[PDB]
């Protein structure tokens, strides 16, 4: 009835699994936390911070209109 | 008692069915649960007191328990203004402490007390099939229900009064002195149609009728309690009903479903037992308030509000009901049965009176109409007030909306529970709740249909 | 607001009403402690 | 705990569910604070 | 033993997660799709394509996040990361909505991989492949809605966005611009989906209420064994019950289950045909006879004409914010509205 | 008995769980961002 | 007014003690002879604390 | 032996081709009444002033409708929640102008379907069956009561009931979205999960059974002839089906118990339709779906739109255009 | 602010109280 792997209930009730995952799951959690809280996610994905939806020279939506040269368009949009 | 499937035949997800024939543990379940109800009453009241801003209207503040206490006449004055915060706190504390007592008693009977009460006492021990004992328990509990209704009567007549929104001089806590004992009025409320303009018992519009109904209910429940202590079920009742614990449960489920629907409609339509000073305006109230607000505003600008036709040809502000009554125009024509203490002074025998609309409108009626039209029971699930196309700046859903939605849903699911337990009670008493017996399958002996 | 001499326990009151919900959770925990038999 | 070298599975489920409801409560708190709260 | 047969042995081993030959298409592509969705709704904005916040990073919730469709200026450009728009710039690729064709194309190939997995496991187990044939319904809906509909339109912009409220927008868009409720192909889809839900409910309840007493517990679930040869419920009693209640009943279990397949799959295929029609604006928008009558006679009103007015209002009030690339300036006086609203 | 630790099922479980917990920590950090 | 806060804090601390203790004592058939007078004394102490809180409320 | 006992035996007879029963004594007259009046009104009823603004809407086939556009139009907004039977009208033509046939059809239909549910219990009792098919049928009943009774009660007018027609149904849905944002209501979201999942599970179950049928025929004849009505043996291999589906996803995602699987099939769309019926029944009291309009603001306080804001623009369009001559005042409060 | 600290502490105490009762009854083998 079992494909051959260790059953999940035997794994998550073992001391070794919790010794390892008591560090690995909080480290992944705080790594995602530091991805957001250091502001790195904003520069990585190009998502505006709450103060860069509009600039001093642009009060309108920065809707892309060029077919190809979108790097220059977004830089201009700032 | 069995606490597993091999010894009961009931799984964990149906565990409380393991108690059907264990009367002591059943009593402890029932009493711990009552603990829970009184616990929510007390703790929710203390929460509502802690979050209450008393100079702000209760209905702005997400309160459904303090309006109930305020309608009884505690902690409020004229126009439902909060005199003292202490009666609400007292009601909360007493429920919370008592709930501790009820919880300790349920745990006892549930975990330590005798699992069956029949070998211990004949008065408390019951068999579900013992029709005399079942009606005895009905009878004790009916005398107590009648005593509760008479306690409401005593609060209204002898211990400070109830809030009357219809009181002259403005709505106030007043002592009821001449309750309607006339059985023609009291039971003609039961005979009235459940439709527009009639409203069955939802249309009770005065505190004298309410308090007189509770004198009669108290009398009826006390008399029915003695009846059922002293008597046994008759032959037609014995041959008509299923006599089992699940059957009696399902009868109570159908009863609870009916009262849940009645409560949702009551709080949605009735402004007497649910005064608009505490619960906010009804939907009909708010629509009539908007029509009145713009009647007053355009009359101040010099519009002839009676001779003004709208775009359709009907009167823009005033028009005729289907029976001819002079009513407000636009879509609120639907709500021309609405009655409220701010509006009834402008009504004549034929409906809305032109003379009173011209030279009898007071500033407080304008203020109340503006407040009620802007506190209409329209709101989003995340409590954004007004119409759903509005933007996020008004944190409001009416207590009438919350109470009505809750009790409608509760009432529906308790009808579902009635069908489930009635059907199962019938199948279990008839012996095929566990499935069709293969040897004596009834269809295999029936003739073919065609 | 609460009466003033009770105002030190305003946070506890703020978590009081959801205790019945935990009761519905608690039975499942107890069934988990016995193996859902 | 009780089991030798074995944490009981119901304890693991209790802790995991408490953490799951905690992060869901944090998300519902964030609906009313900071970004996306309309204030 | 050649390397192909050894690899076929490894891919088709019995393990917790079956891989197969189809998994080589299924498992990366699906992981590209779902992760690409989960990345976008967590982090990626639609500010430069739509003028909208669509990520958890911007403050949107689960109902309002989306992997939104690309900017309309790209047309039907596939928007490769290396393509002539992003030119290998990952950040620019995210900003121009390249995650939408990333998720839609990896999803397409993942759905192909899943159907191939259904075929492969059906062959290895030894059963007929009707699960894959049933799964053609969802593939027809995905291909018509997410691929063929924007391909008939101006750009990928008018494709549905991979989000909850974005899908809701697409739904209301097809109402007000296409009168998609009036389309008989959609009405057949509604009939199929509601009928499949009816069949699911009625079949489950009928089986659970005509069960044979094969055990002693009130728990009836343990009176069944998977290796038993006999039916666990009475077909005869169920047939008599529905014949006397409803008038007709199933007498053939095989036809019952084929019908349970047939109804929602046919509904999905018919609604897909209608969506292919909407791709070219080939709408069931109007009844021209009722329009000519209403144009010549201003007392004639039906519910159809009322719905036409509803669509007119939604188009005029929604278009400037929904199509921000068009720069629709509609002044307040041109917006259709009734009295007092 | 003597089960393998690393399997295809292991890689399957971690391929999803590891960025799941990363993203959940990210969204938890997002809950405290002010306007 | 600080002694009323001490009385109410004592009431909630002993209430937490009783929340932990009462179902454990009721679900312990092998420690019942020890724990039943402890339950009696806890009920009496809790009731006395509630009455003291009421009296000090009307004293403050 | 008595005449009444003979009538009781005929009414409750399992030998009747259509089971009557005591619930049937109510269902048959009511459903026949509502069916007759519906057919006659759908073919030939004159236009109905639904909005109470003397703007009569033509609903019947003879007045220029087709099958799609035809409807039995709801009763007048001037009537509201008032009881309007035939005998309270001064003439039949007045009753027709004010939408009386809607009240007649709806009231009889709703009684008829509640008695249909009771009759389902009743026949299950007379056949020795388990009784809960009627519990499953309570979900379409709850939805029908929500749109024909509960939403008019909450809004204070039968004029707000779903019209008895196809395009009238669409009008009801669109105006409902305009006024309540039902798409953003988590209970409709459960309804949609109910019907989408119910169709999914219908297809999976049907496909798994048809995939695993025991070979009993040739490929000339239809496979359905491999089943005999009343046969004792099972016609498909549940172990093969389980061995397929537990490799399609994984082993413990697959039902090995047919009773557990059939329960799940029954329960999922019934629960979903219960939830969406309560969504419409609670939106009757204007507890509407989620409002996230201007939920996101930039650091200055300028609105950053989301898809909810675009959806709100669509909702505005519907709202400012619906019942376009009915409103005299700035707010649609009911 | 310190209000939300106390709220969470009171909530965490109440949350641990029930599983504490279950855990002491299971650890000592009470009448579970
Ligand atoms: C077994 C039972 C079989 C019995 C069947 C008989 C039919 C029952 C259903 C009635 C049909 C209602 C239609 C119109 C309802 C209505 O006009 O309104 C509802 C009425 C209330 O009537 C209103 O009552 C009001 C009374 O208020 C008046 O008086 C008040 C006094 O404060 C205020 O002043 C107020 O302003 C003033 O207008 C007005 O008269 C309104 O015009 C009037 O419409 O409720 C009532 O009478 C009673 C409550 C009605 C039913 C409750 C809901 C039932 C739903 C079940 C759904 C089940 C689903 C399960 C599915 C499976
Ligand atoms: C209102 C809720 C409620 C109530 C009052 C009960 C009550 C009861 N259940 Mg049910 N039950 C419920 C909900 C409820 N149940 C739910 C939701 C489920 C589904 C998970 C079940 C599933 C279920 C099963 C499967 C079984 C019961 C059984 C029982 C009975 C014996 C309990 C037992 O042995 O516990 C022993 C448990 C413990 C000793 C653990 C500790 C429990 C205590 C009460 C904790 C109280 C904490 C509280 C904060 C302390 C306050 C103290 C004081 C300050 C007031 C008891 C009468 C059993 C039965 O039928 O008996 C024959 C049984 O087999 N129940
Ligand atoms: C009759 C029940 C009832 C009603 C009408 C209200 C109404 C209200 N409460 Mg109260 N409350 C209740 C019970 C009730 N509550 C209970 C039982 C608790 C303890 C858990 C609380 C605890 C509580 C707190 C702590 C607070 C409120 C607040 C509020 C207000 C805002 C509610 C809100 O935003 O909800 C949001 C809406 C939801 C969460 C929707 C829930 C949907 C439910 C789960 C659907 C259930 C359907 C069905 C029954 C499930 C069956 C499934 C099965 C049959 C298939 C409002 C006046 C707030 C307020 O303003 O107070 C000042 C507040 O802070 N309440
Ligand atoms: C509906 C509730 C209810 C019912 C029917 C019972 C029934 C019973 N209990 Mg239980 N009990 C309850 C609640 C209930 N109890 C609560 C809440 C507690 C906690 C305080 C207890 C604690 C308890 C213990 C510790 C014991 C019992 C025992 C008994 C049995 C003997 C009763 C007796 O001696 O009466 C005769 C006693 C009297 C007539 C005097 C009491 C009269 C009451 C208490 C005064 C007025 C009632 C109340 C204050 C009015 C307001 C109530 C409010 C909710 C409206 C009997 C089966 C005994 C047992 O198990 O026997 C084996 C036992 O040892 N009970
Ligand atoms: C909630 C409390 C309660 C409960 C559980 C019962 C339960 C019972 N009563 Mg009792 N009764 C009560 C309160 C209660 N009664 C009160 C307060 C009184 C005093 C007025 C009486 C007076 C009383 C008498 C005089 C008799 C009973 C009898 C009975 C038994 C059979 C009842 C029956 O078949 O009804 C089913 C109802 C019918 C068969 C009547 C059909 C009429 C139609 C269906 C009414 C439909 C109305 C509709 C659904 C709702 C409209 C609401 C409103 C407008 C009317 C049963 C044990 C009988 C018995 O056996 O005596 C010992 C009996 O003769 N009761
Ligand atoms: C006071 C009313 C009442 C009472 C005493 C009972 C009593 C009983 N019911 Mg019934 N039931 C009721 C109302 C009632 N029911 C209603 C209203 C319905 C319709 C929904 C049902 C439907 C029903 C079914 C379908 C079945 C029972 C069964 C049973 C028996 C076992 C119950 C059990 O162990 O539950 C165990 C409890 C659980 C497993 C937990 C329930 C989980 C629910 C869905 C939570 C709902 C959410 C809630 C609103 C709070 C939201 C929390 C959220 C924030 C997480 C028992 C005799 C069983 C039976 O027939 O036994 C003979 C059975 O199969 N009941
Ligand atoms: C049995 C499992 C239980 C586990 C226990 C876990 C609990 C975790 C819950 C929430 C975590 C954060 C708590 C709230 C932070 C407090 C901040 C505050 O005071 O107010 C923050 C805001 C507004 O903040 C305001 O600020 C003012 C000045 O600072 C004042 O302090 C006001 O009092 C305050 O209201 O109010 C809220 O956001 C409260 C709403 C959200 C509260 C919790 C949401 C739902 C939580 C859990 C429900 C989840 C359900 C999922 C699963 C259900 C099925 C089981
Ligand atoms: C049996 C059973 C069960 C159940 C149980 C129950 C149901 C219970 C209960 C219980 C209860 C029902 C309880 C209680 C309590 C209470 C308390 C404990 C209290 C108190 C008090 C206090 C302390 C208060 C204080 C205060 C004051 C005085 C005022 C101010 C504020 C405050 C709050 C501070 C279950 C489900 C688990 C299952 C198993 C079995
Ligand atoms: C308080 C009050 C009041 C009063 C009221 C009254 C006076 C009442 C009443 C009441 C009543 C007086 C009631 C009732 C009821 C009844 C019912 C609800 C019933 C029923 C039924 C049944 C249940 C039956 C069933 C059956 C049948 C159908 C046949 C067969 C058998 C059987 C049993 C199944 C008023 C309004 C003035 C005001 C407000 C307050
Ligand atoms: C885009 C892209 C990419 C991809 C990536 C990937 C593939 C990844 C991923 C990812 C992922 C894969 C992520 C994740 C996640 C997650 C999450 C975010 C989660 C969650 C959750 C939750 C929150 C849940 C909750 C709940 C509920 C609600 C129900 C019950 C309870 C619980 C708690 C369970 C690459 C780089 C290649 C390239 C470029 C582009
Ligand atoms: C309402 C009032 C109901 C009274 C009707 C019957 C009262 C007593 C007549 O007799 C009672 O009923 C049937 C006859 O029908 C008998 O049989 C029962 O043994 C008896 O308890
Ligand atoms: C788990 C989440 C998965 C989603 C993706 C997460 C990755 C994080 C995003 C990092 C973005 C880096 O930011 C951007 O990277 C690209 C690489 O493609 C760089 O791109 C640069 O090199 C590439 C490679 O030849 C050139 O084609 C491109 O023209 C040039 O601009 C940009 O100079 C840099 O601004
Ligand atoms: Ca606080
Ligand atoms: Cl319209
Ligand atoms: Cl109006
Ligand atoms: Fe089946």
């Amino acid at each position: 009835g079992t494909t051959g792997e260790r059953p999940f209930s035997d794994i998550v009730t073992s001391i070794r699994y919790w010794v390892i995952h008591s560090i690995t799951i909080p480290m992944l959690f705080i790594a995602g936390w530091l991805f957001v809280s250091t502001g790195l996610a904003y520069d990585a994905f190009g998502t505006p911070r709450p103060d860069e939806y509009f600039t001093q020279t642009r009060q309108e939506l920065p809707i892309l209109q060029e077919r190809y040269d979108i790097n220059q368009e977004i830089q201009e949009f700032n | 008692g069995g606490r597993d499937l091999p010894s009961t035949g009931f799984a964990w997800w149906s565990g409380n069915a393991r108690l059907i024939n264990l009367s002591g543990k059943l009593l402890g379940a029932h009493v711990a649960h009552a603990g829970l109800i009184v616990f929510w009453a007390g703790a929710m009241t203390l929460f509502e007191v802690a979050h209450f801003i008393p100079e702000k209207p209760m209905y702005e503040q997400g309160l459904i328990l303090l309006p109930h206490i305020a309608t009884l006449g505690w902690g409020v004055g004229p126009a439902g203004e909060v005199t003292d915060i202490f009666p609400f706190f007292v009601v909360g504390v007493l429920h919370l402490i008592s709930s501790a007592v009820l919880g300790l008693g349920g745990i006892y009977h549930a975990l330590r007390g005798p699992e069956v009460l029949e070998e211990y006492s004949s008065f408390f021990g019951y068999d579900w099939k013992d029709k005399n004992q079942m009606t005895n328990i009905i009878g004790y509990h009916l005398i107590l229900l009648g005593c509760g209704a008479l306690l409401l009567v005593f609060k209204a007549m002898f211990f400070g009064g109830v809030y009357d929104t219809w009181a002259p001089g403005g709505g106030d806590v007043r002592v009821i002195t001449n309750p309607t004992l006339n059985p023609a009025i009291i039971f003609g409320y039961l005979l009235k149609a459940p439709f527009g303009g009639e409203g069955w018992i939802i249309s009770v519009n005065n505190m004298e009728d309410i308090i007189g109904g509770h004198i009669w209910i108290g009398l009826i429940c006390i008399s029915g309690g003695i009846w059922h202590i002293l008597t046994k079920p008759f032959g037609w009742a014995r041959r008509a009903l299923i006599w089992s614990g699940e059957a009696y449960l399902s009868y109570s489920l159908g009863a609870l479903s009916l009262m849940g629907f009645i409560a949702s409609v009551f709080v949605w339509f009735n402004n007497t037992a649910y005064p608009s000073e505490f619960y906010g305006p009804t939907g009909m109230e708010a629509s009539q308030s908007q029509a009145f607000t713009f009647l007053v505003r355009d009359q101040r600008l010099g519009a002839n509000i009676a001779s003004a036709q709208g775009p359709t040809g009907l009167g823009k502000y005033l028009m005729r009901s289907p029976s001819g009554e002079i009513i407000f125009g636009g879509e609120t024509m639907r709500f021309w049965d609405f009655r409220g203490p701010w509006l009834e002074p402008l009504r004549g025998p034929n409906g809305l009176d032109l003379d009173k609309l011209r030279n009898d409108i007071q500033p407080w009626q304008v203020r109340r109409a503006a407040e009620y039209m802007t506190h209409a029971p329209l709101g989003s699930l995340n409590s954004v007030g007004g119409v759903i196309t509005d933007v996020n700046s008004f944190n409001y859903v009416s207590p009438r909306a919350w109470l009505a939605t809750s009790h409608f849903v509760l009432g529906f699911f308790f009808l579902v529970g009635h069908l489930w337990h009635a059907g199962r009670a019938r199948a279990a008493a008839a012996g095929f709740e566990k499935g069709i017996d293969r040897e004596t399958e009834p269809t295999l002996f029936m003739p073919d249909l065609d | 607001k609460l009466p003033e001499a009770y105002q030190i326990f305003d946070p506890l009151v703020d978590v009081l009403p959801v205790i019945p919900l935990f009761f519905l959770a608690l039975a499942f925990v107890w069934q988990a402690a016995v193996g859902f038999k | 705990m009780f089991a030798e070298g074995r944490i009981p599975l119901w304890v693991v489920g209790v802790v995991a569910g408490i953490g799951a409801i905690g992060v869901l409560g944090l998300f519902f708190y964030g609906a009313y604070a900071g970004l996306g709260s309309s204030m | 033993r050649g390397w192909f047969d050894v690899l076929d042995d490894w891919l088709k081993r019995d393990r917790f997660v079956f891989i197969g030959w189809s998994g080589l298409l299924l498992f990366p592509c699906a992981f590209m799709a779902l992760g690409g969705w989960l990345t976008g709704t967590t982090f990626v904005t639609s500010w430069y394509t739509h003028g909208l916040a669509s990520s958890y990073l911007e403050g949107a919730n689960f109902l309002t996040v989306a992997v939104s469709s690309p900017a309309d200026a790209f047309g039907h450009s596939l928007l490769f990361l290396w393509g002539p728009e992003a030119q290998g710039n990952l950040t620019r690729w995210f900003q121009i909505g390249g995650l939408w064709p990333f998720v839609a194309l990896h999803g397409a190939f993942g759905l192909i991989g899943f159907m191939l997995r259904q075929f492969e496991i059906s062959r290895l187990v030894g059963i007929r492949p009707y699960n894959a044939i049933a799964f053609s319904g969802p593939i027809a809906v995905f291909v018509s809605v997410f691929l063929m509909y924007p391909l008939g339109q101006s750009s990928w912009f008018f494709a549905p966005s991979f989000g909850v409220a974005g899908i809701f927008r697409f739904i209301l868009f097809l109402q007000g611009f296409h009168n998609w409720t009036l389309n008989p192909f959609h009405m057949m889809g509604v009939a199929g989906i509601l009928g499949g839900a009816l069949l699911c409910a009625i079949h489950g309840a009928t089986v659970e209420n005509t069960l044979f007493e094969d055990g002693e517990d009130s728990n009836t679930f343990r009176a069944f064994e998977p290796t038993q040869a006999e039916e666990t419920y009475s077909m005869v009693t169920a047939n008599r019950f529905w014949s006397q209640i409803f008038g007709i009943a199933f007498s053939n279990k095989r036809w019952l289950h084929f019908f349970m397949l047939f109804v929602p799959v046919t509904g999905l295929w018919m609604s897909s045909v209608g969506i292919v029609g909407l791709a070219l604006n080939l709408r069931a928008y109007d009844f021209v006879s009722q329009e000519l009558r209403a144009a010549e006679d201003p007392e004639f009103e039906t519910f159809y004409t009322a719905n036409i007015l509803l669509n007119e209002g939604m188009r005029a009030w929604m278009a400037p914010q929904d199509q921000p690339h068009e720069n629709f300036i509609f002044p307040e006086e041109v917006l259709p509205r009734g009295n007092a609203l | 008995v003597t089960y393998p630790i690393f399997t295809v099922r292991w890689l399957a479980v971690h391929t999803l769980a590891v960025p799941s917990v990363f993203f959940v920590g990210a969204i938890a950090a997002m809950q405290f961002i002010q306007r | 007014s600080i002694v009323f806060q001490i009385a109410l804090a004592a009431l909630v601390l002993f209430s937490f003690v009783m929340v932990v203790g009462v179902p454990v004592a009721y679900a312990s058939p092998q420690n019942w002879d020890r724990s039943k007078p402890l339950l009696y004394l806890g009920s009496g102490i809790w009731a006395i604390l509630v009455i003291v809180v009421a009296l000090l409320n009307f004293l403050v | 032996a008595s005449l009444w006992e003979q009538f009781c035996q005929w009414v409750t007879s399992t030998n009747n081709r259509i089971y009557v029963g005591w619930f049937g004594t109510l269902m048959i007259p009511t459903l026949l009444t509502a069916t007759t009046c519906f057919i006659i009104a759908f073919i030939a009823a004159p236009p109905v002033d639904i909005d109470g603004i003397r703007e009569p809407v033509a609903g019947s086939l003879l007045y220029g409708n087709n099958i799609i556009s035809g409807a039995v139009v709801p009763s007048s907004n001037a009537i509201g929640l008032h009881f309007y039977p035939i005998w309270e009208a001064a003439s039949l033509d007045e009753w027709l102008y004010n939408g009386g046939p809607y009240q007649l059809v709806v009231f009889h239909f709703l009684i008829g379907i509640f008695c249909y549910m009771g009759r389902q219990w009743e026949l299950s009792y007379r056949l020795g069956m388990r009784p809960w098919i009627c519990v499953a049928y309570s979900a379409p009943v709850s939805a029908a009561t929500a749109v024909f009774l509960i939403y008019p009660i909450g809004q204070g007018s039968f004029s707000d009931g779903m019209p008895l027609g196809i395009s009238g149904t669409f009008n009801f849905m669109i105006v409902f979205q305009a006024e309540h944002n039902i798409l953003m209501h988590p209970f409709h979201m459960l309804g949609v999960a109910g019907v989408f999942g119910g169709s999914l599970f219908s297809a999976m179950h049907g496909s798994l059974v048809t995939s695993s049928l025991v070979r009993e025929t040739t490929e000339v004849e239809s496979q359905n002839y491999g089943y005999k009505f009343g046969q004792e043996e099972e016609t498909y291999n549940i172990v093969a089906a389980h061995g397929y589906f537990g490799r399609l996803i994984f082993q413990y995602a697959s039902f090995n118990n047919s009773r557990s699987l059939h329960f799940f099939l029954g329960a999922w769309p019934v629960i979903g339709i219960w939830f969406t019926a309560m969504g419409v029944s609670t939106m009757a009291f204007n507890l509407n779906g989620f409002n996230f309009n201007q939920s996101i603001l930039d650091s200055q306080g300028r609105v950053i739109g989301t898809w909810a804001d675009v959806l709100n623009r669509a909702n505005i369009g519907f709202e400012v255009m619906h019942e376009r001559n009915a409103h005299n005042f700035p707010l649609d409060l009911a | 602010n310190l209000e939300p600290i106390f709220q969470l502490t009171f909530l965490g105490l109440i949350v641990l109280a029930g599983p504490a009762v279950v855990f002491v009854l299971a650890f000592r083998g009470g009448d579970l």
